[PDB]
RNA sequence: CACGGACCAAGGAGUCUAACGUCUAUGCGAGUGUUUGGGUGUAAAACCCAUACGCGUAAUGAAAGUGAACGUAGGUUGGGGCCUCGCAAGAGGUGCACAAUCGACCGAUCCUGAUGUCUUCGGAUGGAUUUGAGUAAGAGCAUAGCUGUUGGGACCCGAAAG
RNA sequence: CAACUUUGGGGCCGUUCCUUGUCUAUGUUCCUUGGAACAGGACGUCAUAGAGGGUGAGAAUCCCGUGUGGCGAGGAGUGCG
């Protein structure tokens, strides 16, 4: 396409994460507790970015657990699963 | 049509000396099933997730039987409930193992399903994909 | 401690110890089961007769 | 259990003390494993030889 | 496919092969050691700064950066002369532009302060008993960002509304900007 | 720049052979012959004209 | 036909490697890889290790980008093996892997064009096919081995030359 | 303008580094062979010394060294007691 000379590959830095993982992210003891104990406000947070992932897809189906996550960049889909499970997104840069 | 495998695993091999017995002796189609897939190498003996297993659990009149997969089992994250069963195979990860156990279930080894159901009674038997292969 | 138990996991990071693929070593303890033998359809001879 | 193990003295008798075993003891034999390693880790003093 | 070597040149001749290497890490170990009975008390290492890192593939880390700032050290009401000689870092060409780093930075040199003693030129110089890192002492951990559990809070938006609307306001705001030159240039 | 730009043969047995100087007879041209260049341009021609 | 061979000893010719590929063995498994490197030591060994990084778990398009479940992860057929009945023989239910077939989802292409809007932006919803090595509840990482491809001196000796 | 703070320059002995010296245990007992014992057999000893070498053949224990330590001389330049 159209050329931008001495091109760095850091700004395609876009590590995605489908819905499916996304447990494996919190550690085990806080898994369970927080796979039951759905409630708002022990809302279990995810930071996305700070595991190493960019950017969320959606594959996958979630439980109606609700979870809060942070990231930058989402698809559509992946939000309304999060909105109907109850969790919410939050942006992050 | 082959005779016995590639390793020398010791124990694998006795495992096999054992199903030739059965193989030989009993005529069920169980045994020879499971000793031809043993034969078979580690591509052929392709891993199985616990998410199939769950599916096949999941089938009609099929909760009371045992699962066997022959091969290796993996943990797989996606599920989040997993039932309460009796599953031997050879080799399980450790994650899997322990949400088996956590389920409550059982896992055995192929010695001690062979002490349960020699004939290949109550059971049923599960092969992974092998698709996903160029 | 240093090679794990099933109590205490290895003393070193992200390690189990192995498992075993089959339970006992021996196999004719197997065999000389009471219900392998019941399940069983009966033996040879392990020596044939020379017939003609 | 883990049966027991019987403890020596330095003159050696059978010490009342016992232990269990550490359960390594329980984990397995794969003589190809070792004798494939054995091989790689035995190469690894070696230096060179050249003309 | 496409399979590429590069060894068409005399490659044989400039060939450089590590055999070298545990005899260098003794070399090495015994570097360190020699230096330490050089310079008997001391660390062997500075105390260094605390510092968050570049180009947003990695700007979510915290690294173990170069040096303490002129201002950052002078609010911990010490000079960079003394600084340095107190075994401290600092890296004149930098500038400070996050409070939050700051005062990080200057916790750090504060604990650094209270966790030495000083032999003075005077003389009897006690016995002190040397630790050989203070990046170790010292650590350098990524903070917290969030605490664990919360409460949900939602305006509505869903966010990938904000994120299109964004970028495509930021696609067309030039070109929206050239409509606004046009309509102040009406009349 | 552009105008920078600018037989005696002798079947070589008996007393000739291996001689790495000229034999006694002389020209200011020689060709020393032994046999097995005899099979080899005997082979080469085989294969021109299999190459024809 | 032609070429080599007088006679004996000793020497002597598919090897070492880099990047890939298949097959197999082993470990481990949504992960995997200790060895750049730090500590440690009976010292080039052995043992332990964070933080990182690769390769993989997601493609698609030239890009901007966007990013995969209507369902019981679908329907039909076959489908080993199990289960039930059957003295059996046989029937029926289940039916993994796999194959075919029809659909669904993602991406690309064309049209439609909603609540709204710097009134030109946003892009709801539904259609049209063609396409991917996709998805459709993962399978790969590392090593060693037998090996093959190409380059390196390249199975060894040998060539007019600059 | 305001107060505060801090100063160094040698020589001597040790220490350090280098070079070097020197000292730092244990059978040469018996039997057989054979030219000879370092071989074989028996009984012993020492070990922070069984690494290597020599000596009339494979020598821990005949020797030199090694291992652990210590007593020195010469230089250097001060890392500080």
């Amino acid at each position: 396409g159209m050329r931008y000379f001495h091109k760095q590959q850091a700004h395609f830095w876009k590590p995605v994460l489908n819905l499916d993982k996304l447990w494996t992210l919190i550690p085990e003891d806080k898994r369970d507790q927080y796979l039951k104990s759905a409630s708002k406000e022990t809302a279990p947070v995810i930071d996305t970015l700070a595991a190493g992932y960019g950017k969320i897809l959606g594959k996958g189906r979630i439980p109606n657990v609700p979870v809060i996550v942070k990231a930058r960049f989402v698809s559509k889909l992946a939000e309304e699963k999060i909105r109907a499970a109850g969790g919410v997104v939050e942006l992050i840069a | 049509h082959r005779t016995a495998p590639k390793s020398d695993n010791v124990y694998l091999k006795l495992l096999v000396k054992l199903y030739t017995f059965l193989a030989r002796r009993t005529d069920a189609p169980f045994n020879k099933v499971v000793l031809k897939a043993l034969f078979l190498s580690k591509i052929n003996r392709p891993p199985v997730s616990v998410s199939r297993i769950a599916r096949a659990l999941k089938q009609e009149g099929a909760a009371n039987k045992t699962v066997v997969v022959v091969g290796t089992v993996t943990d797989d994250a996606r599920i989040f409930e997993f039932p309460k069963t009796t599953v031997a195979a050879l080799r399980f990860t450790a994650g899997a193992r322990a949400k088996i156990v956590k389920a409550g279930g059982e896992c055995i080894t192929l010695d001690q399903l062979a002490v349960r159901a020699p004939k290949g009674q109550n059971t049923l038997i599960l092969r992974g994909p092998r698709n996903s292969r160029e | 401690q240093v090679w794990g138990s099933e109590t205490v996991a290895s003393s070193k990071v992200g390690y189990t110890l192995p498992s075993h693929i089959i339970s006992t070593s021996d196999v004719t303890r197997i065999i000389n089961s009471s219900e392998i033998q019941s399940a069983i359809r009966p033996a040879g001879q392990a020596t044939q007769k020379r017939t003609h | 259990s883990r049966p027991q193990v019987t403890v020596h003295s330095l003159t050696g008798e059978a010490t009342a003390n016992a232990l269990p075993l550490p359960a390594v003891f329980s984990a397995p034999i794969r003589p190809d494993i070792v004798h494939t390693v054995f091989t790689s880790v035995n190469k690894n003093k070696r230096q060179a030889y050249a003309v | 496919p496409i399979l590429k070597n590069h060894f068409r040149k005399h490659w044989q001749e400039r060939v450089k092969v590590h055999f070298d290497q545990a005899g260098k890490k003794v070399s090495r170990r015994n570097a360190r050691a020699t230096r330490a009975a050089k310079i008997a008390p001391r660390p062997l290492d500075l105390l260094r700064p605390v510092v968050r890192a570049p180009t947003v593939k990695y700007n979510r880390k915290v690294r173990a950066g170069r040096g303490f700032t002129l201002a950052e050290v002078k609010a911990a009401g010490l000079t960079a002369a003394y600084a340095r000689t107190i075994g401290i870092a600092v890296d004149h060409r930098r500038q400070n532009r996050n409070q939050e780093i700051f005062d990080a930075n200057v916790q750090r040199l504060k604990e650094y302060q209270s966790k030495i003693i000083v032999f003075p030129r005077n003389g009897k110089a006690p016995e002190a008993e040397q630790v050989l890192s203070a990046a170790a002492t010292f650590p350098i951990a990524q903070p917290a960002t969030d605490v664990e559990a919360r409460a949900v809070q939602d305006n509505g938006e869903s966010a990938f509304r904000t994120l299109r609307l964004a970028r495509s306001e930021k696609k067309f705001r030039g070109i929206r900007e050239k409509r606004a030159r046009e309509k102040a240039e009406a009349e | 720049k552009e105008k920078i730009k600018a037989v005696t043969l002798v079947v070589a047995s008996g007393r000739n052979k291996g001689l790495a100087g000229r034999p006694k007879g002389v020209k200011g041209k020689y060709k020393m012959v032994d046999g097995v260049m005899k099979n080899e341009q005997r082979a080469l021609r085989r294969i021109a004209k299999k190459h024809h």
